[PDB]
RNA sequence: GGAAACUCAAAGAGUGCUAUCGGAGUGCGCGAGAGCAUUUCCGGCAGCAGAUCAGCUGU
């Protein structure tokens, strides 16, 4: 029932047919005996559903949803609104635990924001881009006016970095422990921050880049540009690893699901696209809506929300393979086959500047003018985390086991194709039918070398013509043989 | 049985039938001869005059109206007064007759 | 309207009580472990890079050793620590490797000792008394087999008869002897191979092929009415006590050195022979060995199976000592110590994962066979560990550098370069087949596992 | 082959079954010699499945004599017929590690299917026992060993010494 | 970790038990998580034998809603399926382990016996020799496990050799407990009067006497007389010659007082031979030991003695003109040991007066006579 | 300069804490199972009936 989510996707010799047999079964077996894990998973998701006709789902606020939401829940819908430091940049950790705000003007602070615990906060005085963290609590990057920094969790400023000549998109990438920047100049590089080495220098050749995400699934780096080009880079070959014409003029945002499968990407000639990413197949269109979409993100669930300044727009589920879960923005006509949005919420007079979803909670926190507002949104969390990985109930003991486990199983950098499954294959020289042969005075010196180096190369070419050799009227038939 | 054996996909290495006898349970007497003074003096009481199941098969093997209302005390009374081995052969002797009389 | 929203609670996460274990909430979807195969691939690197750090192979020597380097060493079957040695000036040593120490030794005979076995001798005009005392025999070449008691304090079931409980004595000289493990029955080597029991002074039987010399025999482990021998008519012999004959006979290139069978398969053995590769060969097919294990630069001394039945322990007439896999051919790993001269005899022990090695210095030295597996007993989290590691370094031992860290050792200088030297040897004598089998037509492919037969009575059925 | 072990104790007897080995081979490397003195590792190895306490003092004292001379007795013959099972002559005869060749023989008189053992595994086991003390028997009694142990020996050495107390 | 483990392993009953429609999957996740708090708890660092019941209590409250939602919904008994069987062999996996990490509560010991007792139709007594054998081996001391058990042994399977070898094992695993060896010999006239019932049975459609009960009461005597005297005496033999005759008294009369509870708990029994052995008892209360303490000290026991001596027959009857009939015998012998006593004269008249007044026409007249011809006209 | 440690964070040492189809029968193994495996009573239903079980009634 469940088992296409965990699916990983004739003979001679007898004993080979039974190895093969066992392998096989012992694949099904697994497969099956960790699909019947989800009974034992801890909770169930949630949902807001109409129950009704008249009952729309995106004719609800946060005042009743607020109302009918857990005491809990409701004073985890923060507003940290602050007005001296400008537009306001939002980066949850990788667990749902810590929290990264930036303003454009100075302000860059790192807070716990379910315990009222601000454990970093630096006034700078010059524009902060975005910031993210590294692993924790204890290492956070902000790209700031022409150096990104890297700073500690009280706020001392760890490093500078020589490199990055200037950058306004940044993240990480987890597992390998690379940080990633995208700057104005035509650059993108990657960092170590393990051992400190820079990895590589991508030179782009397309224009500064507008927007940027990461794949998790394979820890590809999604640019794109003022071309309408989404490529996608890794530090294997300099060049895209692939390159996609997603809208027209530059494209403003783009994210990924977290399954690695979707790509949703807002442009700025009022389009959206919805995309498949292991097929390259453009998926559906969204036109017409009225201003260009400055930032969109994807829910851990498949709830999108766009977010168009003023507004913020969410869908759930449309990212199917129909026609029928295109997003659209009205029923009319008595059109039950359409996708209206899931739910929806109007700011005020503020242009919202970044959106993030929780990651193991229902809410969406969104960054704008004067501050931050998480909104209560039921299915657009992932319920239940898996505590080997991320945990939003560290303690100190655990917090450095998982570093340095982490640290011990850093990936190297070489190993992030376009698809992480690829590093176990034969190298392209596969032979199906293998064949296993079976079935087929210092001038003086170099004199001497060299007549044995002749000597090697007519043996050489006596055996090529040996071998093409091997694998190749009337009073004409009467004067032949002469 | 060697072939046999490298197909088997886990050998655990005691192979053949180990030693696995159960503990000396504080029913069975081990070594089947008076230890203490104790002993002695009951056994040699009871080398004489016991029901080691020959009498009581003899004085049980006897269980219509009496099977209906009639000996509703005295058929209890024998099924109470049956000893251990001599109810255990009951008990199979009228299972196997009832899976002959029912089936 | 109905809504919802997910619920942490805070007591089904994080505990009521301090003492009690935190929950390790669990969802194993693909999507939440993102790079499956990388990951592990990276485990599988930290496990030989770990292996690496850890491979300690060597444990102990025993005693102070011998006089004058070892030349026979019989471990028990019914025990495990204890082990006999025999060496060159006609001494015979009982160690309990336990403590590492020696029973007694005896002054055993005048010569060369050459081979000793032990045996639980079952006399009839006396009980087996072999919970007190254990028994060992050793032949010599100054015509001699003698059978001796040894007090041992195995058990502690008694409170005398210490040595030489008796003599056997030869015409000619002897060469080797092993036990046959049922009913007190035993067989030599010298002049012509002779079975004894020990209720008589005299042989009760005599089973050669022709007047030619027997350097080594072994029984089987089961299936023990027969036995192997081996002869410097450089010939592999198999006899069979309940035909009480010599049943076939196969001539190889050099002569074998000593044979071994295999205690599980029981018509599989190993032979190791002065070419320096350790044949295996089955025994109701004897044209040809069924796999040949090909890497020493020396002669090969000695092989013995494991007990489990599937490692091989070779040692070399160069100072070296390898364990091989039997489904494989070529040398798992190699150990070798300075202090350590031509490696005369190695034996596994019956615990399967200890190998007496015994040198020709005079020390019997021991090896751990797993150089990396330590011998306590460990956690069960631990061993989950040790294991799972181990599988993945199995299931990716054909990744290029995990393979060039996972292969490489010391091996010393000596070994290097002359097997440099034979390998391009070979390579030149393969080139110039090359060229042969260029011109000529009749030349058959001659296959590797059936290169050193050079002829077998009772050809073909 | 140790499977079964015997303690005596100055409250009790006890008996323990060995779940598994010791590393024979190697036992005296640093590694395996190690473990004996940490706890986490013994009771992997040693759990405890009978004791019974002599509760007469001067049956402690007569017990402490009879061993001290090496001879059994009637509440060490009582548990070994009770704990040590029949091995029947088909599989073995059962095997019992205690700690000296002085009373070896007076067991393998009275019980024929036993064999005792004392090699440096039986000592090093009933070493560790003896080390870790109280912690192996998780509870299994009323009252600390080291006063129980005082009364019994002062009581042992004047029963030695026949001091007379007039 | 293996609570991971634990609960993985207790999976496909909640598969079955969702496949067939008497449990959906909220509840079911709902006693997952439950059951999950509940393991984790149990297998802590330090748990206790509190968590292990109450756990216990979980699950034979969700057998039993799992049984009424079966009478209920499917309304059928037997689902014959994974989901029947599983949680009582759960009960037993956690009853295995609670006495596994935790051996010396004989309340959770005695809450798994009378379990496994209960569901003894599934499982039969393999499980309780096995549990029951183990519990004798961790604690061989306690005498209320041996007499608990052979109470078993002897009223669920009547086992008469099997419950006369666990008794002799304890008897002589303690034989310093007044309480086994007078449950043995309980035990032990209980079968010899079902033998001699079921003699009476054979009669009824148409040698054995109480001398195993006798010797196991001579051994009674000895042991306890010897094992009271090593009770005390603690680590040396007390070497003054009053202090030891005094303590062999102090013996005498402890030894005398469970003597008498035996006289009192077989009267009680008696349906036999039952002067016979009472006069075993006097003929050995007669015939001493360390002292021979008819002219020494305790006289009044001595007294006592020749109370139940005289009186032996009196204790039976309700037609007391039998008892004024075979007077005559038990007057005679009082006047034979007035003959010989002074003032223990006197106590044994005013005890005899005592006894005849509890009692109360020819014999009335002819074989006090006061007291006779008061009951007699 | 003395430091209240009850504001919190990063770390270092010492101490203590856990294990790895169901009862019989039936061809069965040396008072006896640790297992090989079922159409045999079965684990279908209620009633007599000694107090949720022992003997039966059909099915």
């Amino acid at each position: 029932e469940n088992q296409n989510k965990f699916e990983r996707s004739q003979t001679k010799d007898k004993k080979l047919r039974a190895g093969l047999k066992k392998i096989d079964e012992q694949y099904k077996k697994a497969v099956s005996s960790a699909a019947a894990t989800d009974y034992l998973l801890p909770e169930s998701n949630g949902y807001l559903e109409p129950e009704n006709e008249l009952e729309k789902t995106f004719k609800v606020q946060q005042s009743e949803i607020k109302s009918s939401v857990d005491v809990s829940t409701a004073n985890k819908a923060l507003d940290l609104s602050l007005k001296e430091f400008g537009p306001y940049h939002i980066k949850y950790a990788k667990n749902g635990t810590h929290l990264l705000i930036t303003g454009r003007k100075g302000h860059v602070a790192s807070m716990d924001w379910r315990k009222g615990q601000l454990r970093a906060e630096l006034f700078l005085n010059e524009t902060c881009h975005s910031a993210t963290y590294l692993q924790n609590e204890q290492y956070f990057a902000v790209a700031q006016k022409k150096y990104t920094f890297i700073y500690d969790h009280e706020g001392t400023e760890l490093h500078r970095l020589k490199q990055h000549i200037e950058a306004r998109h940044l993240d990480f990438l987890p597992y390998h422990y690379l940080l990633v920047t995208a700057g104005e100049t035509g650059w993108l590089k990657y960092h170590d921050v393990s051992t400190g080495q820079l990895v590589s220098e991508l030179r782009t050749k397309a224009g500064p880049t507008m927007a940027m995400a990461q794949n998790p699934w394979n820890a590809v780096m999604h640019l794109g540009h003022s071309n309408g080009t989404v490529s996608l880079w890794s530090p294997s070959m300099p060049e895209p690893l692939v390159k996609l014409l997603s809208a027209r003029g530059p494209v403003n945002s783009i994210a990924i699901d977290r399954s690695g499968y979707y790509m949703a990407t807002t442009g700025a000639d009022r389009s959206m696209k919805i995309w498949d990413i292991r097929n390259f197949k453009q998926l559906h269109s969204v036109e017409s809506l009225p201003t260009p979409g400055t930032n969109v993100s994807i829910s851990d669930t498949g709830l999108l929300a766009l977010s168009r300044g003023p507004h913020v727009t969410l869908w759930k589920d449309a990212l199917k393979l129909s026609g029928d879960s295109k997003p659209c923005f009205g029923s009319m006509g008595g059109n039950p086959h359409r996708n209206t949005p899931y739910m929806s919420h109007l700011f005020a007079g503020n242009k919202v500047e970044n959106l993030g979803f929780v990651p193991f909670e229902d809410l969406l926190g969104v960054g704008h003018q004067t501050g931050i507002t998480n909104l209560i949104v039921p299915g657009a969390g992932e319920a239940n985390y898996d505590a080997l990985e991320l945990n939003p109930f560290e303690t100190k003991k655990q917090r450095q086991e998982q570093e340095v486990r982490t640290l011990l199983n850093k990936l190297p950098a070489d190993t992030i194709t376009l698809d992480p499954n690829s590093i176990g294959s034969v190298d392209k020289r596969s032979s199906t039918i293998r064949l296993n042969a079976k079935d087929l005075r210092s001038f003086l010196r170099k004199k001497t070398q060299n007549v044995i180096d002749e000597r090697k190369l007519r043996v050489q070419k006596q055996l090529d013509k040996e071998k093409n050799i091997r694998k190749r009227d009337v009073i004409e038939e009467a004067l032949s043989r002469f | 049985i060697v072939q046999q054996n490298r197909r088997a996909d886990h050998l655990i290495f005691p192979l053949n039938k180990p030693t696995e006898h159960n503990h000396a349970s504080a029913f069975t007497r081990t070594q089947d001869v008076p230890q203490t003074e104790l002993q002695e003096k009951v056994d040699q009481v009871l080398q004489e005059s016991n029901l080691a199941n020959p009498e009581k098969d003899s004085k049980f093997e006897e269980l219509a109206r009496t099977n209906a209302e009639g000996a509703i005390i005295v058929e209890e009374e024998s099924d109470g007064e049956p000893l251990q081995d001599g109810q255990n052969n009951q008990q199979d002797e009228e299972a196997k007759d009832v899976n002959p009389w029912l089936a | 309207m109905k809504i919802k929203t997910i619920k942490r609670s805070a007591d089904d996460y994080v505990p009521v009580k301090s003492t009690q274990e935190s929950q390790m909430p669990r969802n194993l979807n693909p999507e939440l472990h993102p790079f499956e195969r990388a990951r592990e691939y990276t485990k599988a690197l930290n496990a030989t890079k770990l292996e690496r750090m850890f491979a300690k192979p060597f444990v102990g020597q025993l005693g102070y050793g011998h006089r004058d380097g070892v030349y026979a060493i019989a471990k028990n079957y019914g025990s495990l620590n204890k082990l006999a040695t025999g060496s060159a000036d006609g001494v015979i040593k009982y160690w309990n490797m336990s403590t590492r120490e020696e029973f007694v030794s005896f002054k055993a005979h005048y010569g060369l000792v050459t081979g000793l076995c032990v045996t639980q001798p079952r006399f009839h005009d006396k009980k087996p008394d072999l919970k007190s005392q254990n028994f060992m025999l050793s032949c010599s070449d100054d015509k001699t087999v003698k059978l001796w008691s040894i007090n041992v304090d195995d058990y502690s079931n008694k409170n005398n008869e210490e040595g030489l409980i008796r003599t056997f004595d030869g015409e000619s000289a002897f060469q080797g002897i092993d036990s046959h493990r049922e009913n007190s029955t035993f067989a030599t080597g010298g002049a012509k191979i002779h079975l004894w029991d020990v209720n008589r002074l005299k042989p009760v039987s005599d089973l050669s092929w022709g007047a030619d010399n027997i350097t080594s025999l072994k029984f089987n482990q089961n299936e023990t009415d027969i036995l192997a021998s081996t002869g410097s008519d450089n010939s592999i012999v198999l006899y069979d006590l309940r035909t009480n004959s010599p049943t076939q006979k196969i001539v190889q290139t050099m002569r074998t050195n000593a044979i071994c069978w295999n205690p599980m398969e029981a018509f599989n053995f190993v032979t190791a022979n002065e070419d320096h590769n350790a044949y295996y060969y089955d025994m109701r097919n004897l044209s040809r060995s069924l796999n040949v294990f090909k890497d020493h630069v020396s002669a090969v001394m000695d092989v013995d199976f494991s007990p489990t039945g599937d490692e091989i322990v070779t040692g070399s007439y160069d100072k070296s000592i390898r364990i091989y896999k039997t489904n494989h051919g070529h040398s798992r790993e190699i150990y070798h110590t300075k202090r350590m001269q031509h490696v005369f005899q190695v034996k596994y022990s019956m615990d399967s994962k200890y190998i007496i090695s015994g040198s020709d210095d005079g020390n019997v030295r021991l090896w751990r066979s797993k150089a990396w597996e330590r011998s306590n007993v460990k956690t069960t989290r631990e061993k989950n560990k040790l294991e799972y590691d181990e599988k993945l370094k199995e299931r990716f031992r054909h990744m290029p550098e995990i393979k060039r860290i996972s292969r490489h050792r010391h091996v010393p200088q000596v070994i290097k370069k002359a097997q440099e030297i034979k390998n391009i040897e070979l390579s030149s004598i393969k080139r110039r087949e090359a060229n042969e089998r260029r011109t000529r037509k009749d030349m058959p492919y001659i296959s590797e596992r059936k290169k050193q037969i050079v002829g077998t009575v009772h050809k073909y059925e | 082959p140790i499977e079964y072990l015997l303690f005596e104790e100055p409250t009790g007897y006890a008996v323990f079954k060995v779940k598994l080995q010791q590393d024979d081979i190697g036992s005296r490397l640093k590694e395996v010699q190690e473990q004996i003195n940490d706890f986490g590792a013994f009771t992997k190895l040693i759990e405890l499945v009978s004791f019974a306490p002599f509760k007469g003092a001067a049956e402690a004292l007569e017990n402490a004599n009879d061993i001290s001379e090496g001879l059994v007795s009637e509440s060490l013959k009582a548990i070994l017929d009770l704990n040590l099972p029949k091995a029947s002559s088909k599989k073995k005869n059962i095997t019992l590690a205690i700690s000296d060749k002085n009373l070896g023989p007076s067991i393998k008189e009275e019980f024929p299917y036993v064999d005792c053992i004392s090699n440096e595994l039986a000592q090093d086991l009933i070493r560790g026992v003896r080390l870790h003390g109280e912690k192996l028997f998780k509870g299994l009694q009323s009252g600390d060993l080291e006063r129980a142990q005082l009364g019994l020996g002062h009581a042992y050495s004047r029963a030695k010494v026949k001091f007379s107390v007039q | 970790s293996k609570t991971r483990y634990y609960l993985e392993q207790c999976i496909p009953e909640m598969d079955d038990l969702v496949e067939k429609g008497l449990f959906t999957k909220n509840e079911v996740s709902l006693i997952m998580k439950k059951r999950t708090d509940f393991e984790h708890r149990l297998n802590s660092r330090g748990s206790s034998i509190n968590d292990y019941i109450k756990y216990i209590n979980y699950e034979s409250n969700v057998n039993k809603l799992r049984a009424k939602r079966c009478k209920r919904i499917l309304q059928v008994k037997k689902t014959n399926s994974l989901s029947d069987w599983s949680i009582q062999q759960r009960i037993g996996f956690i009853y295995q382990r609670g006495t596994n990490k935790f051996p010396q509560d004989l309340k959770f010991w005695a809450m798994y016996l009378n379990y496994m007792k209960a569901r003894g139709n599934q499982t039969s007594y393999k499980k309780i020799h096995n549990i029951y054998n183990q519990l004798l081996k961790l604690h061989p001391t306690n005498v209320d496990i041996w007499i608990s058990c052979a109470k078993y042994e002897y009223e669920v399977h009547a086992n008469f050799k099997s419950c006369r070898n666990i008794f002799q094992n304890g008897l002589r695993f303690n034989p310093d407990v007044p309480k086994l060896w007078y449950e043995y010999v309980k035990f032990e006239l209980n079968f010899i009067t079902k033998l001699i019932n079921r003699r009476k049975v054979m009669g009824l459609i148409n040698a054995l006497r109480g001398d195993i009960a006798l010797t196991i009461f001579d051994v009674c005597m000895k042991t306890l007389g010897k094992h009271y005297i090593n009770k005390h005496k603690g680590y040396y033999a007390i070497s003054d010659s009053k202090m030891n005759i005094e303590l062999n008294k102090e013996t005498l009369n402890y030894l005398f007082s469970e003597s008498l509870r035996y006289i009192k708990l077989f009267d009680e029994f008696l349906d036999l031979e039952r002067d016979y052995l009472i006069n075993h008892v006097l003929q050995f209360w007669k015939n001493d030991m360390y002292d021979l303490s008819l002219r020494k000290d305790l006289p009044e026991l001595y007294l006592k003695t020749v109370m139940i001596d005289i009186t032996l027959n009196i204790r039976y009857m309700p037609v007391e003109k039998l008892d004024i009939d075979q007077l005559q015998l038990s007057v005679k012998k009082y006047f034979a040991y007035i003959s010989k006593l002074d003032s223990a004269s006197v106590k044994s008249l005013k005890n005899e007066y005592r006894s005849y007044l509890q009692d109360n026409k020819m014999n009335a007249e002819d074989d006090k006579i006061l007291d006779l011809i008061i009951s007699k006209l």
